[PDB]
Formats: structure tokens, C-alpha cells, sequence
């Protein structure tokens, strides 16, 4: 009953659409059929056995589906019997009165603070449907010919209102429509088993704003022109948040805000003439493109005015204090009137930089604005640029990902089908050309990170006098000596990522030093790609800047293009030691900086290892118990004391240090402090919803940590040592078979230890590794980190799906329970040969190949459906579909080095979901395998101190409103539990914001931490200052109107 | 004397045609009992529609206390085939003359059905 067409099960192959439609129409009322469509499996002579067609009315449906259920449907001596269709023929609302024609369509924004209206374009003879069904609005515009499809959706909309344009308060002629998000923008392009009724044999590609003034890319209201419509107020009443007010409004003549570039909305340079600063054009920039104050309201002579002569620190607060507030702000100029160095230390101190972010859409751009995030390698030498700096994604109107339908959508045109570039296409690579002009500045591509390519976002820096793009790329390094286009973009995008400063290494402390290659059964084998050496003077130097207290044996490095660990031995000659197949180009500056040095995590079991270890013969009574057992544990975590810090000291953080773990251990009943309840709370609500997400299982005798080579060439083929650190449940009972006490704090395994990397698809990763003790091995005093053999067949890294030694961490677990008599040799690791040109690099094809990433990019996809087919079929991932799959990964995974397209098949598509996914619109199946018992067992489970204070207090609730939060917990923890469309379909933004906010939050308590400590000074006063504190935050009688917070005192 | 009675309904027809002049194989489920069951009927003879309703008997012998190999009077469409496969809810294959009939049920429902025996087919459309 929600939709018109109907599907007709058994037809005679020998007629025609003609035929089928006329008996309809006998039998049914006259012209009562809309669209008859009969699928052909050849181009036009070939039909298929079953139709499917479109009624008028339900009422006519409804009479169908009565005939066939009585089988009075006799057509050529076939007993038609009609079901309900997937979907439409047409997308066309089967109530009458929804359909609008020949109305008038403009558009425009909220140019006045009182009731009036701004046009800027206006369209006549619209048509308008209301789609129910599929919660948006289509409208058809008519313009030079051509027809455009311009469509909203409901939660574009956030508020609906009723105007009149006749000049009665009584009459009701205009609906005014705010939208918050862009609408997306179609266009037309140019029979025997076809009728249609009409002429709908075309096809919509979505392309860019067609107006010649962009009035829509600048437009954020859209009004529609109507007659009276008594009646129809019951149709507009079905648009969410509809305003049951009566509200008249004035047409101002706004045709002079009309801009011909490609970036519409920003506001006009030649208005102004002046020397405005760019800091505050920017922040009223941004300010206009959010919500907030309209281009006419901002576009004033006084506002202008008013804001070019005033302090800056002023300027800023009260700017900032308009954005945060989310109510929309009419008149700015009111509220400003009623309102009324420091880089470079944080750099070194913990590189905190404002860094300006910009979204990219096909209809307008977004400007976040000045957000603190953390700092790379470009921005330590290039500090005093820090605005010039932007990041810019391309993402869509909702902000979420750009489907690969909008981009180069298929054709079939001569023999072969041949993509045709869409009119975003061009928009992108003409954004990237000719670059984002903002106020006195325009912005060059630079480069993209590894990281950056995933997520469709690049660098962008302003061009200036003293430096360049151009200077800063050459500076990065010399990029014509690599032929590849992938790769030269990966090498120049490759030093960007986070790092702390040290000391500088000169070139003349270099040194050569053969590595070792092994050629078996003619597969090239090389143990050495990023392994390296290091001192243990060395060693102390890099560690003293940083603060740790343990030499790690390992640790990842990076400087003058190299990129790989080096292991600490205590035979090395001098600090620097330097591997030939570690160079990947030739760079200007020798900069030295580590990104992480050693972490002793516990692992955790994640839904591809338990997918690939439901096949050698582990059977789900042990991961049923495992899951009951932590599902027990984590359920008494809050009514006992001692398990909050058996919890704390075992899942997140092997020897951490915080305010809650501190008084876990020593505290007061769970009932009382309420600031450590809440916190625990969510934590458990947290981990819960992670568990429901996917399957995270916490393993107590198990670690994660990156491995090395030793050159001693002792451990043979499948021999290695295992060391880690000793947590509590070791340090409670550290007399274990397989457990070795070789240290205090130090304990070495003798198990039988499996390796496994991250991502993993094949059933030949799985290899079986005996530990063996050896004295000498311990003389080197080797720690968090797995000793592999330097002599052998095949390297191990390269057992695990082709690994590198590029401080990518392992999956180690020194476990009894599991079955090591399977063994599965592993998939091949030869990669696709690269592409090499003939010419050097022109900057245009690295902007072809960013763009074309975006398309056939089925990364994602590859992976959901390995794990669905494996779901589906018994003895999961030993049938040619989950190698197939495991290969397509694999090139995918190496589409970001080589510009090898994945080519994910059609026919490989899940179609189905099981129970433990998030998509709901998607059919869902009942699943029962291991993790389908593992979903029922969560579900049946589950089943001067004011001054200060206040502000702390609105410096909290400035970031809350700012970020969307609206709980102090859902902000200090950074998981905020409501989210928009666009950041629960992918967890990369989503970490992105929440790593956002917790910088920003830890910057307030260190600014807290210093005005505690200026403010006092004195150490017993400071602690009878901070007990008064306490005291007094503590008392209820003390707490005024407002929402007075109690997390201001706890800060250590 | 009667082995197995039940009402059936038709669900489907195979072949779905009023005059296509050929045996139509339908498709019924038993009603408190749950079986679904095949059966080869000549449409033009004893014309059958989806969603009606019939009685199904199946009985060794048509004489009343013996006598195997008077019930003609009470069904109207009487068949004589043997049952040729028993193998697997069990299921039977009785052919009549030609005409397969597949009965798929439970194991205790049909249980008194011995190998390469003579039983008939009593139909009767309400």
C-alpha cells in the first residue's frame, strides 16, 4: 500500500506493451494505467516473462490486486497474478494535490533583520512534487530548453513558514522553506515495450549550479510562489517543523549580490577598498556561510565601520561569542553594540596550531573556521605563515562522502562502454587549478597526506611574497626523479604526519651497509625494507626531549625522506646507521623527529580474526564463554572498586596515570562521588555500544607492539622471542607453563605465539610460532618488540599479507587454547607493475589521479562483503569467492602506492545484512554463526574562586555549544552520543573531531593549571586554596541560577 | 480404511493457464497439519482455481473392511498409482500412471506407508 506499481508475476513472451496495456484498461477504468515497462534481456527483442506497472490511484491498485487474488485476469490464456515492486517506475506522488504546476519559484535569504524578503532569481512554471514516501521535495525547472531536477530533502529543511505576496494577512500565498544543507542539482539528457504516458525516456546526472548568477549557491531560503490554497496548508503541514504562524513579508530589491566566479558565497573585495584586516574578514566569512547572520545583514556600511576601528582581542571574543550561539542572529550591529609569540611556544610545546578547515561542495563552500588541531613537520619551519595554511575536502551537500554516481557516470556509447565526466568533474579540477580565493589571499595545492587521499581532503597555502608553493614544494624535496604519478604524490604527501622535535643530524654521520635478499622458487624475497639501526647514546638524546624514562628497543623514525624503525644494539660504531632500500627521495634538510616510540596496549580480537579463526577448528563454546565472562567483569565494574581498576589496568593503557585510576583504587562508595559515577557510566555505555558496533574482545594475556630484526642469525625459520611488559594479572600469578619470569617487570613467553597485521582476509596469515629463550638474545636487552629471524625462506612480515617494517604494529597473543595443526601456506604478495611515464610530472595528472580516486574507490566495500559471504557459506574463507575477495583487497589496499583500480564485480555485492550491522535501511537477515551468537548474548545481556569558576564554566559551555555537545561528560570524553547523517556512516572524521576535542579540552585545563598556579603560588597556600575550592563546589547552597559545573577543581 | 485425509488449498499453478491443454501440476498446504504436496490434475476435466478449497483422501482399497485390489459415490476424482520412492519431514512419490503426486510433510504424519504398495487418490472440491 505505499506505492502505485505493481508487479505482474507471468506474461505471454509473444506480446507487446500495447496489448498488455489495453486489456488493463478493458478490465480496469479507462487510462487509469501511468507506466507499463516489460525488462528485455537483450537491447529491444527480447522480453522478459513477468512486467511491472504503474497505477494512477490506489483505488485502482487496490481493484487489481482484487481481480488477480480471484484470478478474473484472463490475457492470451494467461492467469496474470499481481505483486507488490521493489520500486517505481517513475518517482511520481500518487496524491493529485501534491503535484504542482506552473508556479513560481524563487530564491534568496533573510537579507533584512525585519520581515523582508531578497530575490534573486526568479523561475516560472516550476513544477513541484511532494514525495512522502521518500522524504524529499523534487522541483523541475525549465531553463533554455533543458530541464534541471532540484531536490530536498527533509532534513534540509529546518523550519517550514506560510507567507503572502497579494499583501493580505488573511490570504496565504508564499511558503518560505530555510534550508541548512544544499540541494542537489540534476540535469536532462537526451519504446516498443515503453508506454509511459508521457516523455520520461531520459536519464539525471547531477551537475552544478546552472543559473548564470549562481543565485542558488548563494541562496539559503527557498520560497514558493502559490495562489490561496485554503487547502493546501494541510499539505505543507506534513514538512518537519512547521511553523503554525501567519507571517507577511516585503520583496527588497537584491540583484546587486550577483557573483559570476566558481566560490559564490564569499562576500565581495572591491566593496570594501580598504586595508580590512584578514583574520576578521575571514571569521565574518565563515560566520555568514553557517547559519547565523545573512549576507545583507553583514554586507552594511556601519557593521563595517563599526568593526574596522576596535581593538582585535575584542573583535575576536565578541565574534566568537555571535557564531556559538545557535539561535540566527538578525541583527548583528545591535548585538555588537549591546556586547561592548604565543604560536611558537605552543609549537614547541605541544605543536597546537589554528588551523583554517574548508568544505568543498557543488553547490557552495563551508568554512569552519580557525580550529585548533595538531601540527606537522611543514608547519615547525614554516610557523609564521600559520593562516596561510587551509585544509579543503570535497565532500556533498550533507558533508558526507561523494558517492562515485556523481562523478563519471557510466555510458555505453559505440562498442564499448566509455565514462562521461559529469559537470562536478570539471568544478573539482577547476577548484583545484585555479585554487579558493578568500579576501586578500589565494590558495595553490601543495600536497596530500597518505591519510588525506582516504578522506578526500589536501593542503592548500597562500602564495606570498617571501615564500611561495613552489618554494616550500622544492624545499620539501626534489620530486622528478619518480616516474609514477601515485607515486610522487605519496612521497611529497608523505611528510606530513605528526612529530615531535629533536636534535639536527648532520650528512657527513652517514654510513652505507649491505642488506640481505633471499630469491626462492624466482620470488624475489627482502627481508630489508625499512628495518634500521640505532645507539644507545643515540638512543638517550632522542629520549631526553621527549620525556622517557625506558629506552624503548624500537621505535618508528622518520628524516630526509627515510621512513622506517630502527632497533637499539649495543655493538653499533656511532649514533647514525643508515640501510640502502630505505631512501625514498632525495630531500634538502636532514630534520630528525619521532611519531611513536613503543606502546604495551593489550590486543584485541576483532571481527577479521574471528572470522578467519572459525575455520582450523575453534569452536564457539570458548568465544561465547570468553564474551560472558568480560560481559560479567564489565557488569560488576561499577558497583566494585576493585574492578574499575583491574578494568582500568588491563583495557586501555598498560602504565597510565589519571585522576579516576588514581582514586579507583582508593576511593569512596560508587554511590558517592558523582563526578567519577557519571564518568564511569558512560565509559560502560561507551564500551557497550563499541561491543554492539563491532566485536572488541578484552584478552588479558596478549599485546600489540611493532617487531624487529637482529643481525645475529640464529633464530631459524619460525623461531622468535616474545617480550613484553608485566601487567596485574601477571604480576598477581606470574607462574604459568608458558610464562617465564626473566624480570620483575619484564616477563618472557615460551607459547606458541601467532602473528597477524590489522586488516586480513586470507586463512594463510595464520602462522604458528614457537618461543625460544636464549641468553645471548637477552644480553642485548631487547623490549616490546618481536625478534625476527634474519635468515630464512620467505621474511615473516611478508607471511602477513605482504607487511613491511614500517613500525606497523602486530597482533601477538600468547594463548594455549588455540589449534596450531592447520596450516595454510599465504596468498602471494606480488604487487601490480608499476606505471611509469615517459615525461615529467605537469601538476595536472597528480590533480587527475587525486579526483580519480575518488571513483571506483571500493576500498570499503570489499571488506563488508568478505565478511558477509563468509557469514553466508560453510567452511568460510576456504571456497575461490573469499580469495578472490582477499585479492581484491589486497590490490585495493595497494591502489593508494600504485594507480591500479580495484574493479569490484556486480555480481560479488552482498545484497544482504545480518543482524549486527548499522544499516537498517538495508534488508536485514538473521545470522548464525559465531557472531550472530555473540549479538544475542549482547542483546539478551543488555536486555577570586567565582571569577575563576565562572570562567571555566563559560569557557566549557562556549565549547559545548560550539561543538554541538550538551553535557559536560559527552564533551570531556569527546564520544558525543547524538551525531549528524554524515559522521555515523565513517569513524575517520568522526576520530578526527573527537582527537579535536580532547586537544581542546586538555589546552583548557593546562590554561586552568597555569591561572591556579599564578593565582596562588605558594605551595600549602595553593592546597588550602584548592580544599576552599572543593569546598565550595561542593556545597549546593553556593550554586547560582546558572548550570553550575563541578568538574572546574578536578584537575590533577 | 482410509490412510491419510486432510483439506488442502491451492496455492500456485505451474503452469497457470485456462487452455493451454496440458496437465497442470498444482501446489496446495494442508491446513492444521502443515504438508505441502504436488499433484498432476487435468485442468480441463476437473478445473481447478487458485484459492479453492478440496478434501484429499488416500486409501489402500475402495472396498469397505477388506477386500484390497464403495467410496466412489462420496470423492469425483479418483486416481490408482503406487508409491516408488520413500526417501526424504518425509516425503512420497506416488506416480499416477505417469501423473507424479509429491506429498511433503512430517515424519509422524505420514508413517503407515509401506514400499512399492497400490494406493488411490480421493479428491473432492467441497
Amino acid at each position: 500500500t505505499n506505492r502505485s506499481t505493481v508487479k505482474i508475476s507471468n506474461v505471454p513472451q509473444t506480446i507487446v506493451a500495447d496489448e498488455l496495456l489495453r486489456f488493463l484498461e478493458l478490465h480496469l477504468g479507462e487510462d487509469t494505467v501511468f507506466a507499463l515497462e516489460i525488462p528485455t534481456t537483450r537491447d529491444n527483442w527480447k522480453p522478459r516473462d513477468f512486467a511491472r506497472v504503474q497505477f494512477t490511484t490506489l483505488e485502482v491498485k487496490s481493484r487489481a490486486q482484487l481481480l488477480s487474488s480471484q484470478s478474473k485476469l484472463l490475457f492470451k490464456t494467461h492467469n496474470l497474478r499481481l505483486s507488490e515492486a521493489y520500486d517505481d517506475i517513475i518517482p511520481r506522488p500518487v496524491d493529485p494535490r501534491k503535484r504542482l504546476d506552473d508556479i513560481v519559484l524563487t530564491v534568496g535569504f533573510p537579507e533584512s533583520d525585519e520581515k523582508r524578503f531578497c530575490a534573486l532569481e526568479k523561475w516560472d512554471g516550476v513544477r513541484c512534487w511532494i514525495l512522502t514516501e521518500k522524504r524529499r521535495v523534487e522541483f523541475w525547472v525549465w531553463e533554455s530548453g533543458d530541464c534541471y531536477k532540484i531536490e530536498v530533502r527533509f532534513e534540509d529543511i529546518i523550519e517550514t513558514l506560510s507567507c503572502c505576496v497579494n499583501g493580505d494577512a488573511s490570504e496565504i500565498d508564499a511558503f518560505l522553506l530555510k534550508l541548512k544543507y544544499g540541494p542537489k542539482v540534476f540535469k536532462r539528457v537526451t519504446d516498443r515495450y515503453r508506454f509511459c504516458k508521457e516523455d520520461f525516456d531520459f536519464m539525471w546526472i547531477r551537475t552544478t549550479d546552472f543559473s548564470g548568477s549562481k543565485s542558488i549557491g548563494t541562496s539559503t531560503c527557498f520560497c514558493l510562489e502559490v495562489h490561496n490554497g485554503s487547502t493546501m496548508l494541510d499539505i505543507f503541514s506534513g514538512l518537519p517543523y512547521y511553523r503554525e504562524d501567519t507571517l507577511s513579508l516585503t520583496y527588497v530589491d537584491g540583484k546587486t549580490f550577483a557573483s559570476a566566479a566558481q566560490i559564490v558565497p564569499l562576500l565581495n573585495a572591491a566593496i570594501l577598498g580598504l586595508e580590512f584586516p584578514y583574520e576578521i574578514l575571514f571569521q565574518l566569512n565563515a560566520l555568514v556561510h553557517a547559519q547565523k547572520i545573512s549576507l545583507f545583514a553583514a554586507s552594511d556600511m556601519e557593521l563595517i565601520k563599526i568593526l574596522r576601528g576596535m581593538s582585535l582581542e575584542t573583535a575576536l571574543v565578541i565574534l566568537k561569542k555571535l557564531h556559538q550561539q545557535s539561535s540566527i542572529c538578525y541583527d548583528p550591529v545591535f548585538f555588537v553594540k549591546t556586547q561592548m609569540a604565543s604560536a611558537y611556544k605552543r609549537l614547541t610545546e605541544q605543536n597546537i596550531m589554528s588551523c583554517q578547515r574548508a568544505y568543498v561542495t557543488p553547490s557552495k563552500i563551508y568554512l569552519l573556521g580557525p580550529e585548533l588541531e595538531t601540527a606537522n613537520y611543514v608547519v615547525k619551519n614554516f610557523a609564521e605563515h600559520v593562516s596561510d595554511f587551509m585544509r579543503v575536502t570535497f565532500v556533498e551537500e550533507d558533508w558526507s562522502k561523494l558517492p562515485a554516481n556523481a562523478l563519471s557516470v557510466n555510458s555505453k556509447e559505440g562498442y564499448f562502454v566509455k565514462p562521461s565526466r559529469t559537470n562536478i568533474y570539471n568544478r573539482v579540477l577547476s577548484i583545484l587549478g585555479e585554487g579558493i580565493t578568500v579576501g586578500p589571499k589565494r590558495f595553490e595545492f601543495l600536497a596530500f597526506s597518505a591519510s588525506q587521499l582516504r578522506g578526500n581532503s589536501v593542503w592548500m597555502f597562500a602564495s606570498n611574497e617571501k615564500v611561495k608553493a613552489e618554494d616550500i614544494r622544492e624545499w620539501m624535496g626534489c620530486f622528478r626523479k619518480i616516474r609514477s604519478i601515485s607515486k610522487c604524490a605519496a612521497r611529497m604527501g608523505q611528510l606530513f604526519s605528526a612529530s615531535r622535535q629533536t636534535l639536527i643530524v648532520r650528512a657527513q654521520d652517514v654510513e652505507q651497509i649491505p642488506d640481505i635478499e633471499v630469491t626462492t622458487d624466482g620470488a624475489d624475497y627482502c627481508f630489508s625494507d625499512g628495518i634500521g639501526k640505532i645507539s644507545l647514546a643515540f638512543a638517550k638524546q632522542v629520549a631526553q626531549k621527549c620525556g622517557l624514562s625506558h629506552v624503548p628497543s624500537a621505535f618508528q623514525i622518520r628524516y630526509g625522506g627515510y621512513k622506517g624503525v630502527i632497533a637499539v644494539d649495543r655493538s653499533s660504531f656511532r649514533k647514525l646507521s643508515l640501510r640502502d632500500s630505505m631512501l625514498k627521495f632525495d630531500s634538502n634538510n636532514r630534520m630528525l623527529n619521532v611519531t611513536r616510540w613503543t606502546e604495551s596496549m593489550p590486543c584485541f580480537l576483532n571481527r577479521e580474526i574471528i572470522c578467519l579463526l572459525s575455520t582450523l577448528g575453534i569452536e564457539d563454546a570458548m568465544f561465547e564463554a570468553m564474551q560472558a565472562v568480560h560481559l560479567s567483569m564489565l557488569g560488576n565494574m561499577l558497583e566494585d572498586r576493585d574492578a574499575a581498576l583491574n578494568v582500568l589496568q588491563k583495557l586501555s593503557g598498560e602504565n597510565s596515570k589519571n585522576l579516576l585510576v588514581k582514586m579507583l583504587l582508593q576511593g569512596y562508595a560508587p554511590s558517592s562521588e558523582p563526578y567519577l559515577s557519571m564518568m564511569l557510566r558512560v565509559h560502560h555505555e561507551s564500551q557497550l555500544s563499541e561491543l554492539k558496533s563491532r566485536c572488541r574482545i578484552l584478552v588479558p594475556k596478549g599485546r600489540i607492539l611493532i617487531g624487529c630484526m637482529d643481525e645475529m642469525g640464529i633464530l631459524e625459520y619460525g623461531q622468535v622471542y616474545v617480550r613484553v611488559t608485566l601487567t596485574k594479572a601477571e604480576l598477581k600469578s606470574r607462574d604459568q607453563s608458558y610464562f617465564r619470569k626473566i624480570d620483575e617487570e619484564t616477563s618472557v613467553v615460551i607459547g606458541k605465539v601467532v602473528v597477524t597485521k590489522n586488516p586480513c582476509l586470507h586463512p594463510g596469515d595464520i602462522r604458528v610460532l614457537d618461543a625460544i629463550y636464549e641468553v645471548h638474545f637477552e644480553e642485548k636487552g631487547y623490549l616490546d618488540c618481536i625478534i625476527f629471524p634474519q635468515k630464512g625462506e620467505r621474511p615473516h612480515p611478508n607471511e602477513c599479507s605482504g607487511g613491511d617494517l614500517d613500525g606497523d604494529q602486530f597482533f601477538v597473543s600468547w594463548d594455549e587454547k588455540i589449534i596450531p595443526s592447520e596450516m595454510d601456506p599465504p596468498m602471494d604478495y606480488a604487487g601490480s607493475r608499476p606505471r611509469l611515464m615517459d615525461h615529467d610530472v605537469t601538476l595536472e595528472e597528480i590533480h587527475k589521479f587525486f579526483v580519480d580516486y575518488m571513483i571506483s574507490d571500493t576500498l570499503g566495500v570489499i571488506s563488508t562483503a568478505h565478511l558477509v559471504h563468509a557469514d553466508r557459506d560453510p567452511e568460510k574463507a576456504r571456497s575461490q569467492k573469499c580469495l578472490e575477495l582477499a585479492n581484491l583487497h589486497s590490490r585495493a589496499v595497494d591502489f593508494a602506492k600504485t594507480g591500479a583500480p580495484a574493479e569490484m564485480p556486480y555480481a560479488l555485492k552482498p545484497r544482504e545484512f545480518p543482524d549486527f550491522l548499522e544499516r537498517f535501511e538495508k534488508p536485514t537477515y538473521i545470522s548464525e554463526s559465531v557472531f550472530g551468537k555473540l549479538y544475542r548474548a549482547v542483546k539478551s545481556s543488555l536486555a577570586t574562586a567565582k571569577a575563576h569558576r565562572d570562567m571555566y564554566g563559560e569557557k566549557l559551555t562556549s565549547l559545548m555549544i560550539y561543538y554541538g555537545a550538551a553535557n559536560e561528560e559527552e564533551i570531556l570524553t569527546g564520544i558525543l552520543k547524538t551525531k549528524e547523517m554524515y559522521l555515523a556512516r565513517d569513524n575517520r572524521r568522526y576520530g578526527d573531531m573527537k582527537d579535536r576535542i580532547t586537544l581542546s579540552v586538555k589546552d583548557l585545563h593546562k590554561e586552568a593549571m597555569g591561572w591556579f598556579e599564578k593565582s596562588c603560588e605558594d605551595e600549602q597556600q595553593k592546597k588550602k586554596l584548592a580544599s576552599a575550592w572543593y569546598y565550595v563546589t561542593y556545597n549546593p547552597n553556593h550554586r547560582d541560577e546558572k548550570l553550575t559545573f563541578l568538574s572546574f577543581p578536578w584537575i590533577v | 480404511i482410509i490412510m491419510f485425509e486432510d483439506i488442502f488449498v491451492v496455492d500456485k499453478l505451474d503452469p497457470d493457464g485456462k487452455k493451454f491443454d496440458k496437465v497442470t501440476r498444482v501446489e496446495a498446504r494442508s491446513h492444521n497439519l502443515e504438508m505441502f504436496m504436488h499433484l498432476d490434475v487435468n485442468t480441463e476435466v476437473y478445473p481447478l482455481a487458485v484459492g479453492d478449497k478440496f478434501t484429499l483422501a488416500m486409501a489402500p482399497t475402495l472396498n469397505l473392511d477388506g477386500t484390497p485390489d464403495t467410496l466412489a459415490d462420496k470423492y469425483e476424482y479418483i486416481m490408482h498409482g503406487k508409491l516408488y520412492k520413500i526417501s526424504e519431514k518425509a516425503e512420497l512419490y506416488v506416480s499416477f500412471g505417469g501423473l507424479l503426486m509429491l506429498l511433503q510433510g512430517d515424519p509422524a504424519h505420514i508413517s503407515h506407508f509401506e514400499l512399492d504398495q497400490r494406493l488411490f487418490l480421493l479428491m473432492r472440491k467441497l
